[PDB]
This record gives C-alpha cells, structure tokens and sequence, in this order.
C-alpha cells in the first residue's frame, strides 16, 4: 500500500496512513553546494541533524468560509531551534526542506486544500499606490491569510485569493511543485522542495526564497454534529543545510 | 584429574583471564550453579503469532 | 557472548516503510528500535545481560524460615522445632518464585542457628559448646515428639549434626518434586470432586524439617534460633508471569486485598521541575 | 537603564567607559525595543506590517 | 624560529613571535568520541569551524598585587556565538580546546605567571561550615581572581592563592598541562586539551570539565615612565565539538 | 623489567651542547641527568620501582569505616548499623585515592568485627558465640528499620554471615561504577540549574551496608564494633594531582581551611651544623 | 504584562487560553527575572555568589 | 589444571625462583592483584610538548 508513508530527519519522524506520493521539487532532490559552482571560499558550516529536522507551525484553523493562507521562507523559520540560530550568526544560507502539510477530517466531511510551493513570491500591495511591508509579508510561524474579497490596507498585500497577492490567476498556481488534500481521498500532503534560486547562496532573512500558500478550492462542509475544528497543521524540515560567513548574532 | 578450565567474567581491568574445576562429589546436585549459561529467545513471548511480521511493514493489509 | 544488540547507524529517510506503524491487537510486541525511528550512529554495545539469567537471578541464598526451640523443660516451651518445608512465608524469596508458573532445580540449602541466655537474676553458668540437630523427614516418615523420641535415631533419613562456633551447617538436594517440574500455582483442588484443599498445598508436599539441641539440658533456660535459607541452582523456570502486586496475606492461598495498580500523582501531566536557577 | 518601553538586551553591558581620549566607549543595543502584540486577524481584512510591530511601529487595516 | 608559531581554527587565526613550544595536553589531542566508546545512540551534531574556533574572553589587568585568576569551562563559553547556542539546545557536549594565553610587556617588565588547567578543579568555600554557590565558582566570561590573602564570604569561594581554592600547594599545580609566561623570554602560553572525563560525553552548564587558573609567582614590576598597565587576554578554541539530545533551549 | 636506568660514564667536555640549560616556560621537564652536568662512571644500577606501582600502592587494605551496635534494646542505643558506603571518612585511604582524579579497579573488601560487656556490677553471663550479619544494600533496595525487619531477609541482596572466633569475613566485588572510572573528583552539580549537591556526592552512589547481631537478645548490654577495609586490586589511574594540604574538614566537601605551604625555619640560608668535633 | 522586575521572553507568548475544560492553558517562562548587575570585585575581597545575580538573589562580601 | 607459573620477586639470596597459580572463581574481580605490571610512560607528565625538545640543544631558539 503506497498510502502509508513514513518521513525521518534527524530526530523527528512524520507518519502517515492516507498520504497522496511524494512531490519532489522540480525533478530534483536537495543537495550541498558543489566545488565547481560555490563562491563563498571560507569553509561551510553543516549542522546535519541539529538543523535539518521537522519544525511544526502554529497549526491554523479550516473553516467553511475559509479563503487561504501563505508562510514565507526560510524566513518563518528564524525562531525555530538551532536551524534559526545559524540564519542569525551567518551572512550565507542554503537548505533543501520537506514540507508536510497534515489535514484530517473524515468520510463525512468535504473539501479539497492546494498545497503549493512559489519560488520568488513577490507579492502586491492593497493600495496599488503604495508600499508592503516586510511585517504584511511575513510573520514568523504566523501564518498571513487570504480574504475572499478586496484588502485596503495601506501597506497591506493584497490578500483578494482570485489572485494569489501576485496578479495572476490561482488556477495556474499548479504549475509550482503542488499537492491537493481532497478530504474524501487524502489527509496530507508533502513536497520536497531543492534549493531554488539564481545564486548559490543567499540571506536567509532579506530574502523569501519560496512561499507556501494553501488555498481550498473546495469549500470545507459536513453536516450537523460533525466535528467543526478542523485543523491545518504545516511541518518543514531543512535539507542539506549549508552557512557561510559566520559573524556577530544579527538583532532581529 | 577431571578438571575443566572455562572463561572468567570480565574484570575491571581489560582492554590468564579463565580459572579452572573440578567436581568432588558423585552427585551433580552437588555442583556450584550455572552462571555461565547465555541463552535466549523471546520470540515465545514478543512474537508468538503464526505468521511472520515484517517490522518495516504493516501488521495488518 | 551475552552481549546487546549493537544500534546501526542510520540516516535520513522517506518511503513507504512502516516500522513505527503497526496493530498490537495481533499479540506481538513490536520489535522497533532506535534507528528505526530516527538517525542514529553507530554504537559498538559491549554490555551483557549475564546478571539478567535466571540462574544468576534466582541462585541467590534467601531466608525461607525462622523457629526458637529452648533447652530446659520449663513451662510451655518447645524444646525443639518442626516445619512443614516450603517458600511460602517469607515474601521475599516467595515473591521472586512466583515470577513463573513451574520451576525446576537444585538447591543449596544453608543453616544460620545462634543461641541465647534468657534473662535473669542469677545465671551465672558454664555451658560446653552447645551442638544442634537438624533432621529431615519426607512425608509419611515418623516424627519425634519429644527431644529425646527415638525418631531422633536417624536411621535412614538425613540428618545433620553441628555445634556452634563452626560455619553454618550446608548441603544440596536434587529435584524432589514427583512431576517434571515443581509447581507455584495450581488452580486446581486434592479431590476429585472440586473440593478439599485448593493451590499450592493441594499437591506440594516437600515433608518436613525437625531440629533440636542434642546437649542433654542445660542449668538456666537458654533459647536458639535457627533460620532456613534456600538457594537454587541449575535453574529452569516456564510460563513467566505478573508479579504479585497485593501483599501477601496466607501463606496458603493467594488471597489478597484489593491493591492500587501504583502510586498516584497531581495529574496525567505532572511533572516536577527540577530545574529552578 | 532601559526607558520606556525598551527591554535589557542580556548579552550587552549597560556600561560605558571613559576613555583617555576623553570619549565614552561606543555604545551598543543594550537596550531594545519591547515588541508590541502580535495583531492578530481581522476576519475579511488584512493587516499591513510596513515596519514590523515593535514599539513605535504603525500597522494599518483594510477590509476584502 | 621555534619562537614564532600560528594557530587556525575556524576562521579565526593567532599570530605569535615570541611563544615556548606548545603543551599538548596528557600527550593527546583531541578527537571525535570513537564508535566502540559510545553511549548516546542518537547522531551526534558536529558544527565544525561553526563552533571550533577562537573566542577571545574579556582581558584582565595584572597589577604588581595581583594574586592571580581563574575560569571554569565550557561554561564560561555559553554566550560565545554557536558554541554557546549547542550548550543550550544540546543535553550533552564533548569538546578538546585549545587555550592561548596572551600577556606581553617588555624587556624592561619583569614577572612571571603559571597557566594551568585543572581538570574537576572542585574548589572550597571560605567559610568551611557552609557551601559554594555556582555564581562563586564561575560567572560566564568574567574571570573570578585569587587573593593575597584569607577570604570570609558567606558562599564564597577560599581565593587565598597558597592554596588555590582547593586545599593544596600551588608549586604542585605543575602536574596538569601547563606553560609559564616569564616575561623575559615568553610573550603567550598555549595547551591543547584533551576531552579529559570519566564519561564519554557530558552536560556542559551543570559540569565543569576543567578550570583554567593564571597565578603569577614573580609579581610584576618595572621602573619609573614604563607602561603601567599589562593586561592579560585568554583565548580559547573547542575541538571536535559533538552535541547529541536535541531538545528544547535551556533557560539561563 | 621495571629497572632503573643505569649511568653512562661521562667524561670531560666543551662543546655548544647545553643539556643544562632549558626553558620551563615550555611547561617541559627537564630530561638531564649526573653524566650530563658533570664526570660520572659507568653504574649497573638494579634497582627497581616495582613497589611504586599504582597497583601495590593502593593495594593495601585500609580502614574506611567504623560504627557501634548494641545487642539488648535499652535507652537509644542501635541494635544495627547503617553506612552510605564512600571512603571520605578516613583521611588516609581518602588522602592516597585522591592523588588520581579517575580511578577504575575491583575491591577487596574485609570486616573486622569485635564485641565487648558493657561494665556493670552483676553482670554474670555464659552467652553463647555471637553471629553477625553484614547486607549490602545497593541504591533504592529496601532499607530495614529495625533489627527484625523483613529486609534482613536478603532475598537478593548480597549479605554475610559470621560468627566471633573465625577469621574475619571478606570478599571481592567488581567495578560497580556507572560511568567508566570512579570518580574522585566532580567540580559540578546534581542539577542543571547548577544547584543543590556539588562534587563528590552530586554522582556517586554506592548504596548502604547495614549489619547486626542475628542473636535474638542478650542479657546483660553487650556492644559491637565493625571496621570495614577496602583493598582495591586490578588498578587503574588517571590525572595524577596535588596532596592534600590542608587537613580534611567534612566528608562531603573539599572545605578546609588556608594552610601553610610547609614547615617554617630561621632563613632561607638555614642549615643545622651536625658536624662539632 | 511582567511585573517588577521581570522581563518579557521574546520566544514565548504571554498570552492565555480557557481550554474546553474550562482550564486556563499551561504558562510559560514568558516573563523571566531581569538580571542584576555584576557584582563586580573587591580588592583583596571575595564575592560568594550563592543563587545568581537575578532580582530576588543575595550575595556576600568577605576579606582575605 | 588450568595452572599459570609465573617469576618470583628476587629474594635476600641471590647472585626454583617461581610460583605457581590457579583461579578457583568465575569472577576475574576473585582473582590477586596485579602487583607485577610495570609499564611506564612519564613522557605524559614530563614532555607533553609538541615539538620533541632535545636535551642537549635550546629549549628556545
Ligand atoms: C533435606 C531438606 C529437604 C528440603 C526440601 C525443600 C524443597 C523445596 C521445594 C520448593 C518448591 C517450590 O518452591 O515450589
Ligand atoms: C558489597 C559491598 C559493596 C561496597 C561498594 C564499595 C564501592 C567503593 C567505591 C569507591 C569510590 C571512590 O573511592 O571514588
């Protein structure tokens, strides 16, 4: 049976008995930087298992009304253990993750979640006029959410879901490395995302090397009595993480 | 005589270790206990089911 | 040769292998280890469980009984000791035994008796060594009813002879039982028609055990103590099974008070902090 | 010591040295500011972050 | 020239002109806990050039009435960058250390100091009725100094140098690695010790491997117009740092 | 095997060669000897550091502990002795084991037990030969609270019978230490918050040993006093460290308080004329 | 909201919620003791730190 | 048996010196001590330097 799966990095393992295969990136599996394109001449720094392990996200709550959310990386990892610590103490970073968002509900139940991975996902403002700030971007393990209507805020993003914050349409998001979690045959999703970038190396906390949306296309539903919490918890586990210039703590 | 050199246990000195007996009397009743005897197989409590699990896979299909 | 399992190293992992998962509703006791479920490095395990054998765990001397006998024939006191061998009065040793249902062995049995001079007013004596005897009697045997009745004679069965100062009185004894193996429990009864006794003494039957001092008497009331320490050896034991929780109550029959499963605590939570800079 | 509202920074000494040049020794971020609640969720709307929410900073709202 | 020597760790690099050969601890040099001496068997972290490098701790003045310093590692470490990050995330630690004592004056200067380490350099309190507290014994990179003289503290530690603070000769403290930094000739003191414990592996805030004490047995002296102030810098370097339980960050 | 180096015969010398001067800065013991600094001739010398060997030095049965135990039950007198076992309490052994800050090795433990009459006016007896009991009890077994308790019953607890008059009991016991080697030295605490117990006791834990008299009373007060001697046998050492200087204040701290580095004297230039014709 | 003198701990939320069983949820160190100054050093003296330099926390002064 | 003859200690009559020995327990912890072992390696102590220094040359140059 492919539906059972079991995930291990460092010291945390991931179970599963309804899970829909494994995306893998673009057709590649994380990997450390080669001799023959690397930059940075100091010798990286390779925590392994101390950073490359499942951090699990404030969980979020599903509800019939319900428009979406997004999480930014690896910026939303800055708090999480020792994976955060070397983000702070090094200029360079360079890590693979496995995202595994979990979702269950039951035969009775409905819906179906998009789990989608968007390298670069530059996002809008509300007001067309005016700036975003990189606190309506990202905000930790806090999860921003999409509105099923128009935002106003000054330097809010967009969070109308029609167009996913980019000005683009959320039917052809499917072309980034995706998942679904239809309810009736899932009840997980996971994607092994390979260091994406035009550069080696990057900064880990200027830059959001990739956004993690999850958008129900399919409305959650049940009838009465049926349990109405249902929640969506995220988990991300960093690969083959590589730092470079290692420096004084940098002050969030 | 009869006797019969056999191993000692590990002493807080390692890494002549081995001593030797002889029986005297004609009952084996009479001979010191089996503190040398290594044996084991829990599989009678841990796994007595009739058809082999396979860890890695699952108990039930 | 006892060694433990030495834990592989292993590493990163994603696929459809379940070891974690499985159904304890199947009786078996799931065989996962470490790096089963986590990466693990690898780990040259040089301990062994030689402490943990069951010879090494039973073939330890332990108290099984404890009588005084006296030497002067004053008032109502018995001048010599009688017991219906078994291990069911000293919880200890009792305990340990009934971590399995049938035992088989020989045993090592070890005699510790000291004497005493009753307090008093005058008794100021000079009393030689004082020599006991310890005498066996399998069932159907005759038994003394005095110190000085001629079953004291010792013609067939054993007996040993010991004066004190010298170390304790010792001997072995092979496997009496009359099945294959002895029996700590039997759920069953001594009649046929479910009736009369029920247990342990419905089938055991080891005789008894008699001692007294051989020394003719003595000026001034004297007492000794002798205690029976029995210690297994060549060990076989079947069909383990759970400790006794309830104190022991007959040493007859399993009777017991209803016990609490354990200790108990704040809450499913609680956990004391123990770390307070 | 920290004014209001900033917060002790516990790896920074609060201290500064006179030196021989008559200059007191550069100073560091002892004290930081004290980060402001977590603004939460506006159902239908959207919360703009345009300089993170420590003490000082401005958040707007807009409705979907 | 012997006389001249460097030392690279990490990214961090010593420079000495004037150095007396270097003591390599009980004649060993530190190495990674081997496979048939192991007991955690979980995968070890090994941070490498992220945590073994030079950390330099705050100096401190000799004065011609100095009795002497001393500090207790690795806990003196646990603000120092990623080091002191895997002392809090981490339930045990093993490292080797390599620690350099810098003290130059002139050929004009006269003195002469004795850097030792002192492996389970368990100490006595100044008032034999009473215990010691952990504040006493060692706070952070702030090194604790030996006096002249008798001390009274409550919970303090016996500073009087004669005996320093463990019941003993201070000529006899040549028995564990050291070096002396006789002014006329010296310039640094530099000892590479070895994991030294009865244990593979250990926490490293609730024990104190060894504690590293600078006592000076010719007081420093000098005429008229001549540099008055003589500073005393110790730098030190972990080798072979491996971490094993992962949890939680330890609260300070 | 374990000789001592013979002296070479040296002769006259002049050369750049200066085996005389050196640096201690480099923290290096000097390597000269007699031929290098002066005219030597040559020295067989046989003798041998074969008593200098950590193991014939620290195997020697030294005292490590003694406590009294009465037999009648009068005033608050123990009828039973309790130790947590540690050889702290004797400056001696505690001075030697400390030399090292590691030690790992087996143990020959012996016991030399004595009994006495406490002075009276009448106090005539005729007590036959006293019997002890010696129970080691490892951590968390249970501890008897009285000279009758059930723990006494040694059901798995190593223990010893003997009685006065026979040589004085003795037996080994392996390394028991949880950690690799012994620790004689723990500049840490019991808790991480670096709080509550610190060195010594903050790890080490060896259990208790209790003891008595297995006779049940005696008439007249009568007292005991057991010495307990460790020999430890199959040394090992490691980091070798300064003597004790001041003397030993309590049994579970290094306290003390500050002493002088050594005896005093008139001036450094101080040497007793013993030569006067 | 710490008290004096404690100090806000900025992993951790000083918030509470009122569980279904009508139990409020466990606290953190959301509030830790601020830190006393060093103590410093006494010349020819000794400072016996006992419990930290944490509010709350004594130490002692003794001469050699 | 199992007999181990080793060399005596040189007796107050030199210039059959040796004894025999058999273990009788199964615990090496049983056996006599080991008082003729003598290895040394003062160099741990003495010369824990890294650069071997040669006696008849500078300790410093
Ligand atoms: C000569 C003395 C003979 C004593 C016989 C003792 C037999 C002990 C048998 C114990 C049976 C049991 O424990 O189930
Ligand atoms: C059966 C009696 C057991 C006694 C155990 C004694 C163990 C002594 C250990 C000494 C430890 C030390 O000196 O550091």
């Amino acid at each position: 049976s492919d539906r059972v799966r079991s995930l291990t990095l460092g010291n945390s393992t991931i179970t599963t008995q309804e899970s829909a295969n494994v995306v893998v990136g673009y057709g590649r599996w994380p990997e450390y930087l080669r001799d023959d394109e690397a930059t940075a001449e100091d010798q990286p720094t390779q925590p392994d298992v101390a950073t490359c392990r499942f951090y699990t996200l404030e969980s979020v709550q599903w509800e019939k009304n319900s428009a979406g959310w997004w999480w930014k990386f690896p910026e939303a990892l800055k708090d999480m253990g020792l994976f955060g610590q070397n983000m702070l103490y090094h200029y360079l970073g360079r890590a693979g993750y496995t995202i595994h968002v979990q979702c269950n509900a039951s035969k009775f139940h409905q819906g179906c979640l998009l789990v989608v991975c968007v390298p670069e996902a530059e996002m809008g403002c509300s007001q067309t006029d005016k700036e975003v700030a990189a606190m309506n971007l990202t905000k930790g393990e806090a999860a921003h959410k999409f509105e099923p209507t128009k935002t106003n805020g000054e330097h809010t993003v967009q969070s109308i879901v029609c167009n996913a914050g980019m000005g683009v349409g959320v039917g052809n998001l499917t072309i980034y490395p995706h998942q679904w979690i239809n309810l009736r045959t899932n009840n997980c999703a996971t994607i092994v995302m390979p260091y994406v970038n035009s550069v080696p190396m990057d900064n880990m906390f200027r830059h959001y090397n990739f956004t993690l949306m999850v958008i129900p296309f399919a409305p959650l539903d049940y009838a009465a009595q049926a349990s109405e919490y249902v929640p969506v918890t995220v988990t991300i586990a960093p690969m083959c993480a590589e730092y470079n210039g290692l420096r004084l703590a940098y002050q969030q | 005589m009869g006797a019969q050199v056999s191993t000692q246990k590990t002493g807080a000195h390692e890494t002549i270790i081995h001593y030797t007996n002889i029986n005297y009397y004609k009952d084996a009743a009479s001979n010191s206990a089996n503190r040398q005897d290594f044996t084991q197989d829990p599989g009678k409590f841990t796994e007595p089911v009739k058809d082999i699990m396979i860890k890695t896979m699952p108990a039930l299909n | 040769i006892a060694r433990v399992a030495d834990t592989v190293a292993s590493g990163p992992s994603n696929s459809t292998s379940i070891p974690a998962l499985t159904a304890v509703e199947t009786g078996h006791t799931s065989q996962v280890e470490p790096s089963d479920t986590m990466q693990t490095r690898h780990v040259k395990n040089y301990h062994s469980r030689s402490e943990s054998t069951v010879e090494n765990f039973l073939s330890r001397s332990a108290c099984v009984y404890i009588e005084e006998y006296y030497t002067k024939d004053q008032d109502n006191v018995n001048r010599y000791m009688s017991w219906t061998i078994n291990a069911r009065r000293m919880v200890q040793l009792r305990r340990k035994f009934e971590l399995f249902t049938y035992m088989r062995f020989d045993m090592e049995i070890t005699f510790v008796i000291t004497s005493r001079q009753l307090p008093g007013t005058s008794i100021a004596q000079d009393m030689p060594p004082l020599t006991h005897q310890i005498m066996y009697i399998p069932p159907g045997g005759p038994v003394p009813n005095s110190v000085t009745d001629f079953a004291w004679q010792t013609s067939t069965n054993p007996s040993i002879f010991w004066t004190e100062g010298n170390a304790p009185p010792r001997m072995s004894i092979p496997f009496i039982s009359i099945g294959n193996a002895y029996s700590n429990f039997y759920d069953g009864w001594s009649h046929f028609s479910q009736n009369g006794v029920y247990g342990y003494n419905a089938l055991n039957n080891m005789g008894k055990l008699y001692a007294r001092h051989v020394n003719k008497d003595t000026p001034y009331q004297m007492s000794s103590t002798i205690r029976v320490y029995f210690k297994p050896k060549h060990i076989r034991v079947w069909v383990p099974r759970p400790p006794r929780l309830s104190p022991y109550i007959k040493s007859s029959n399993v009777n017991f008070n209803p016990t609490n499963l354990t200790d108990e605590r704040s809450s499913i939570t609680y956990v004391p902090d123990t770390i307070r800079p | 010591e920290c004014r209001p509202g900033y917060r002790r920074e516990p790896s920074l000494s609060p201290k500064l040295t006179c030196l021989q040049n008559l200059k007191w020794s550069t100073a560091v971020e002892f004290c930081k500011k004290k980060s402001c609640p977590n603004p939460g969720e506006i159902r239908n709307g959207q919360i703009d972050v345009p300089g993170g929410i420590l003490f000082g900073a401005t958040i707007s709202f807009s409705c979907n």
